[PDB]
């Protein structure tokens, strides 16, 4: 009996206002969110964001839309969204979200014979994360959703989190290439603007970048060849073909080293502490070569000068070194 | 003309669009199909590919019962804004295209039964997990799931029109893949399950297995061709220091330059992937005869029968080895 | 969780912790009889600051990233200047600057007349 | 007076029913169309695509709206476009279409005492062309443009070109900076999908490359390097550096000039003409330091039979290089 | 506040907005006038232009008449849409933009005499095709053309509001031009013929000159201190030749890689620029260094009294031919 | 009483014109302007421009909807925005602007008792802003955003700032990774064009560049490049191979150091700061290069003289490299 149905439908949005909120003037309405986190697509260091879909699903009760005789949940067209009252919710920190619209708009409008409202919408959204890349690639990072009220202050419209910490599903079936999520965090607040206390939602994850590899590519080898640099001090000087081969090895290797670790890098014009660790490994083997210099200039005259200079040069340069990797490691690590 | 305007009329007069066919009383059943025109291009970077399809529903609505002198009516598009339409949406879409030139690409048909076609036109960007572990070699089953989005599966249930196999058809023009090879496609349906309910989805996997002539004559031969041209230096003799040395230099450049060029393909995955093995032995390979054209420098003059000893198991152990490096990763990754 | 010490004219707020997720101190003041007042804030990087109408060219506001340390520095004091000070930090996304319930962390309580 | 017009122009919208198509349940409805070719934008090869702008015009007959008295043919505000019945004609290979709105939206109604409709727009759209890139940069590609209709099958409707080969204008006037349009075709025919038999029309184009930018910035550095890889023949054999050097970095830039080339162009598995031509240049020019090592080698024993292929080198290699190019070049011209 | 309600019910009662003013009677004339805002970017890499214009048109329509406490009525944007606009579009857009923030930028004023001003704000990108055989020395005149799109030259003409060379005004602080000046503009009016019929165009030219400073800075200074360096290794003397060769393979393989890069500035144009042939002359006596010192090498052993003049001749006449060149090619291009 | 209010709404709306201004046809309607930025996300020296999120509230007073008996605000949802009359407000100097529309369109309308209105908007614009790139990277912009009235003239509207120095908040929120916040101001004024005078008003930023990303990649490797070109005074003339190939690499290195970040500029024709520096290097390292080749041309006749040039060399370079840099960081700093 179809008719019936229609016939309670059109009275429920019969005399409806969609300008006044549910119990305009009395208690504020509480309103639950759920997210379903479908997949984080990627996090970009160069623009400071990350983008994100979800079904964010909204509950609220309106007694004007009370039925009775129908013992069923009515899922609507989504169309009468558009001829009811629903919250203003916006996300604080976005900068470029849209609803989905194919094959027709990604909304879902329930009834319940008690009047609940369930309001479900499809949502890709780019929201913005300032990120800390002085400790990079150890840094770890904590990007955050802001979920706030428009327009409705805390006196008309209340935010909380429908059945608590398991109202944000999906978390963990995210899968990203360079960061793995470690923890995500609800908090529910009011924050108070010059226009007055609005309510407030924060999902946050904790993103740890993978190590690895990095590791494994950009430090080992400038270690590897700032050791292999100190390899002509023991070289006798009578032999300079193999210092000056050792010296274009070490050099070609820290460009090849260095172009590589552009190559890798987000193109941030902001300093890292992996561009300073290698600016002083570079700076150690230059010097190392202008030593080497040193001693070619001199030891035809006095060998007892060079051979002396070389032999300090033995002990002082791994020392230095040392000291060196001892003030990175306390300064960033 | 007046009496299809008045048996519209008719039909429309007291036509609720907001409630489904059978509402509380059946499970309205959709029967689709998919004739995909064109499957568009791969992104490896973006992990997403793009398809251009013929979208069709088909369902029975006993509200649209009519009599008139012709069976079918194909109407103006515009009329499926009138009627209750599904909510169909990809469950891995990410931002789709119903083309609207020149008109809404749309089209509605009505049997004198009541059943109902309608057809449009999209163009879908969909997810594709990636496993790059055998870049460049490697295969992938991008997948496409379709499904309602507001009613669960005790109100709307999909189907497909014919045998499954048989109901998304690719057309033989139909290919602008310029990387991968269309192997085929299967075809299935089951129940997905949320906090909103249970609901009826209907997916479609693509086979895709890349094509690897692109990397040959790109990637692997430089670097072959560079690695046995860093091999050739040690045919010259010993005096020559400077010949030696501009050939590491230049031998190193060039593997700079190509592995430059090779890795921006690839998205900024954690892992290493085959093409990342090979480059990393070939600059191993370039390296070591570097270091060892030192090492033979050193032993000039203090021990030159050694240096020539030196020099000449390089000449053989080099080539060899090269060989057998390249035999075990092509035996290896091919046969994978 | 950000760790706040007050020392001290001139007063120095200390930082420790996450204090890139609060990029922002304010300073607060409460009277005997009275509710907290916002007197001055600062960005911990961007080196801005802002003041309340009632100590601007009086107060100033200053920050250095070597230690995460900022300065307060008053001059010409008044009498009427005797409430109890708070060093407080704010988070990127929590809203308006003069009002008390958006800082979270808070600093020691510090009297002075 | 205009007060006539506007009567018969309300009257000609009285009863008129937007959702049936002119002879509705009758003989199907022709649509002759036109089309004037603005420009044709990038052609591009990564994209395997071309953007086209064209003024569409589409002249069918519908009965409902002959109007009489007025001997005029009525042009009316495009707006009006909206209340009519309008043929739902398509681009099958399009992927992105928009029609002009500024200063307003880019449409033309005219209206004849007749019923005859003239119906215009400005289209720019983008289209499909693979491309078969096995002969560039000496290939020939034929890109075409689909026209069909959606919903109507051939019993409801039927498209032909108003004018014979004279229907298309402005292709004469086209400047593409690397192609040239050697020809255009028009071809009307039906297609048929599991819905049925719809009509057809496509408007192909044949575009042959250029050859002047290719011949200046491609084969000239692959010649010279050749040459310079030649040149190696004349340094006397005892400075082993000098040519060691020389034929070194040819074979290197040779290398680097294919893979500066071959990132211009979508990453197809095959082998385009000019990649053969570079690799042809480089296995010229490594035979050349391979002779050159060879001599080296065992010019200490024989050093008489080892200058004597010195001259050979002088010789034979731009003799061999001449017949592989005329091979080349006829083979593909 | 009512009379001028119900001013503006009486002037829409009855109006028609199908219907252009004098149709059937006379030829509706508006009158065109353009602020430049801000002249933007050229793009010649996509042969097209961007420019921010105030788009101001000015009619007479009879049935607008009114007389009340005010002359003018300065309206909201809103009832612009409920009466006739002329439909004007521009002849060479590719893509425009009418902005919509905070409002439609869009202005209306009603005349007591029946004569409407309409203007709005508008962002127009237009085709300027260019020859760029003097390339980057070149000049070039971008037009821009508009006009009505659906009425011929016997319903809709139009006009310039004032003399023609003041109906263009630009903006003094107007200029987000980078690499071009601004010389000056050109106005006029004539008449093209379509498949449809005749039409009204009014064209306007922007003539452009390039700035030299940056492709001085970047292609040429590089191009000069290369062949400065390839010919400084005539004055080493013979017992260096690795020296030499060291000198003339760098300097080849920078004037190779100077050649290819500076390619790819311009879009794919098949003939040569003024920079080609810069660049060509500059290979050429780059390639004729390594050539005279090869042609030195061959002589040094047996006549080394023939490689020594060689040298000396060569050290005098390779700077003296390429000073000459640059004269030649600057005085050529630089009074073109 | 929700029905109460409903009616009250409904009377307040009954015979509203939306198509006069307030005080139509009396004296000019003051509305005041208030800005709360939430962040700068980008500024762009290539497209020259910036993009900049706020929020926008507007101010105005209208007697047509004051009304009486309820003592409350009446905040309303924002699609009755689409009912009232709103200020025509446009930013002069922008390119590409939009509301935010998740979940619903960013907007808020609020009224009071007197018939103030207060309207609200989420906007993200992105604004054209010219720079003077003559000193970069240490150069200093000046970026403003233009507001004025589009069809109503200085006798049908007035602007002003609400609140006088502190109608903007905010700017404490912005953080360039590239940039810093040094001043912003608030400018009043009237713009005269043809078509009458216009009230504007103007935000500006003073925007200062950071240094520290320069000195690590292009100041420091430039300085050391042309240290280690001066090795070349310390080794012995007959070691020509050396020599040459150590000046070669210092002149190609030094032709190849602000390449990475060189593309990310537009092509502007003046010399910058950081083109002036690597044009001195560059101009160094020449020098050293020719004087190693004009001591190796009068190596033989006069080896004396060689070797005095060479000792002055050692102790010239050094010295007007520092006199060099003592001027550039006193002129640009
Ligand atoms: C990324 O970074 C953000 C900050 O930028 C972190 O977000 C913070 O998370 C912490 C929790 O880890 C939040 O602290 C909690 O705030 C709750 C809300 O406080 C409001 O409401 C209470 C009254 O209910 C008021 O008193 C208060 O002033 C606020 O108005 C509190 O209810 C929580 O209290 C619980 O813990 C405390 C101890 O910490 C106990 O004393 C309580 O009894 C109770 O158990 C708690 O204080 C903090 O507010 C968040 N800040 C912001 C700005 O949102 C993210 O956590 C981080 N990401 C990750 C993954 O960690
Ligand atoms: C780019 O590439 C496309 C193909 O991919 C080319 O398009 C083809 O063009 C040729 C003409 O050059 C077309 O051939 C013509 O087809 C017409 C339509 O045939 C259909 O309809 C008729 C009934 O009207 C049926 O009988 C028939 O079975 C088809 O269903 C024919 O009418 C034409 O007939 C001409 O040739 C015959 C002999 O073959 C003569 O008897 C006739 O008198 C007449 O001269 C002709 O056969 C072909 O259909 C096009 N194919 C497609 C897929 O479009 C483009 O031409 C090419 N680009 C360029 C610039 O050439
Ligand atoms: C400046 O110009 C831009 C366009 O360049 C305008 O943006 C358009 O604004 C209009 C009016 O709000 C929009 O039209 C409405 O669209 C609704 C659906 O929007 C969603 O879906 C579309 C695609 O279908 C998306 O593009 C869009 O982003 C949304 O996701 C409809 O529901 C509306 O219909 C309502 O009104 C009609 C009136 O006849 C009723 O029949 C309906 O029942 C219903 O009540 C309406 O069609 C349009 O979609 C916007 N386009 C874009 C691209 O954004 C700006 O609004 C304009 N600025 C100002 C100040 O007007
Ligand atoms: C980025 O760059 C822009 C310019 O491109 C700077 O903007 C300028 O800012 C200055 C202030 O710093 C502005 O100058 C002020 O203009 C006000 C308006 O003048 C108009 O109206 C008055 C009448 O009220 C007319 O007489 C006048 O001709 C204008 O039509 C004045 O009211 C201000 O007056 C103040 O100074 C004068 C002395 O000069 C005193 O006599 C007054 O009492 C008062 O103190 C003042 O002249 C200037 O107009 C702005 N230019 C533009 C184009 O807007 C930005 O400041 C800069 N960014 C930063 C961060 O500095």
């Amino acid at each position: 009996n179809m008719s019936f149905v229609k016939e309670t439908v059109d009275k429920l949005l019969k005399g409806y206002d969609i300008r006044l909120r549910p119990d305009f003037g009395g208690p504020p309405v509480c309103v639950g969110m759920n997210i379903d986190i479908a997949s984080i697509d990627m996090v970009s260091e160069v623009n400071m964001d990350y983008t994100l879909t979800m079904y964010f699903q909204q509950y609220w009760r309106d007694k004007r839309l009370a039925y009775s005789g129908i013992p069923l949940n009515l899922t609507l067209d989504n169309r009468v969204a558009d001829q009811l009252w629903v919250p203003d919710t916006y996300f604080l920190n976005d900068k470029k979200s849209f609803v989905h619209g194919v094959t027709v708009k990604n909304r879902m409008i329930r009834l319940h014979p008690d009047g609940t409202v369930l309001y479900g919408l499809r949502i890709t959204t780019t929201a913005a994360c300032m990120m800390d890349l002085r400790r990079y690639p150890l840094d770890e990072q904590n990007c955050t959703l802001e979920i706030e009220s428009y327009g409705y202050t805390t006196d008309d419209i209340e935010f909380y989190w429908r059945g608590g910490d398991k109202a944000v599903t999906g978390v963990e079936r995210i899968e990203l290439p360079q960061f793995s999520i470690v923890e995500h965090r609800l908090v529910s607040r009011n924050v108070v603007f010059a226009t007055g206390a609005y309510p407030r939602l924060s999902l946050s994850f904790r993103l740890k970048r993978n190590i690895g590899y990095f590791i494994l590519q950009t430090y080992m080898p400038s270690i590897l060849i700032t050791i292999l640099s100190w390899v002509s001090f023991w070289i006798n000087y009578d032999a300079s073909a193999a210092r000056v081969a050792l010296g274009i090895t070490t050099v070609l290797t820290m460009t090849t080293i260095n172009t590589h670790l552009r190559e890798t890098l987000p193109k941030i014009p902001y300093v890292k502490a992996i561009d300073m660790y290698l600016m002083g490994c570079f700076v150690f083997v230059f010097l190392a070569l202008l030593e080497y210099a040193f001693v070619n200039y001199i030891f035809f005259s006095q060998p007892a000068r060079a051979a002396a200079i070389d032999r300090w040069s033995r002990i002082v340069f791994p020392f230095t070194f040392s000291l060196f990797n001892l003030v990175y490691w306390l300064y960033y690590v | 003309t007046t009496v299809f305007t008045r048996i519209l009329d008719r039909l429309l007069d007291g036509y609720d669009n907001r409630l489904r066919p059978g509402l509380g009383e059946r499970v309205t059943e959709v029967k689709t199909d998919i004739f995909v025109t064109s499957f568009g291009p791969v992104s490896d970077h973006d992990m997403e590919y793009t398809i251009d399809v013929f979208f069709r529903q088909s369902w029975k609505d006993e509200r649209l019962k009519f009599k008139g002198p012709m069976t079918v009516l194909r109407l103006n598009n515009l009329m499926a804004s009138k009627i209750w339409t599904p909510d169909t949406f990809f469950h891995n879409g990410k931002k789709s295209v119903a083309h609207n030139m020149t008109m809404p690409n749309k089209l509605l048909r009505i049997t004198e039964d009541g059943t109902l076609l309608y057809t449009m036109r999209l163009t879908v960007r969909a997810e594709c997990p990636m496993h790059l572990e055998d870049f460049p070699m490697d295969a992938h089953a991008c997948p496409l799931k379709f499904g309602s989005y507001a009613y669960t599966r005790a109100e709307v249930v999909y189907e497909w029109t014919r045998e499954p196999a048989r109901s998304v058809v690719v057309a033989e023009d139909g290919s602008r893949l310029n990387q991968y090879d269309l192997l085929g496609q299967t075809v299935d349906s089951g129940i997905v399950q949320s906090s909103t309910g249970e609901y009826v989805v209907m997916t479609t996997h693509f086979h895709l297995k890349r094509k690897i002539g692109y990397f040959v004559i790109q990637t692997y031969l430089p670097c072959i061709m560079t690695v046995i041209l860093s091999q050739v230096s040690f045919w010259l003799n010993r005096e020559s220091v400077p010949a030696r040395t501009v050939f590491g230099v230049t031998t190193v450049l060039t593997m700079t330059t190509l592995s430059i060029s090779a890795r921006n393909s690839l998205p900024k995955v954690a892992y290493a992937t085959a093409m990342d093995w090979f480059i990393a032995v070939c600059y191993a390979f370039v390296f070591s005869a570097l270091i060892e054209f030192a090492t033979v420098n050193y032993f000039t003059k203090s021990q030159p029968a050694r240096a020539a000893k030196i020099d000449r198991l390089s000449r053989i152990a080099f080539p060899l080895l090269f060989g057998i490096f390249n035999l075990v990763y092509w035996a290896t990754y091919l046969n994978r | 969780q950000v760790q706040l010490v007050e020392s001290g004219l001139r007063l120095s707020c200390a930082a420790s912790g996450h204090t890139f997720n609060y990029p922002i101190m304010g300073w607060f003041r409460q009277a005997p009889g009275k509710e907290r007042e916002f007197v001055g804030a600062i960005s911990w990087s961007g080196g801005s600051t802002s003041y309340a109408d009632s100590v601007k060219d009086r107060f100033t506001i200053s920050r250095d990233n070597a230690k995460n340390t900022v300065y307060l520095e008053m001059n010409n004091l008044k009498p009427e200047d005797t409430a109890v000070y708070y060093c407080a930090a704010k988070g990127r996304y929590s809203g308006g600057l003069y009002y008390p319930t958006n800082y979270d962390y808070w600093g020691q309580g510090t009297q002075v007349t």
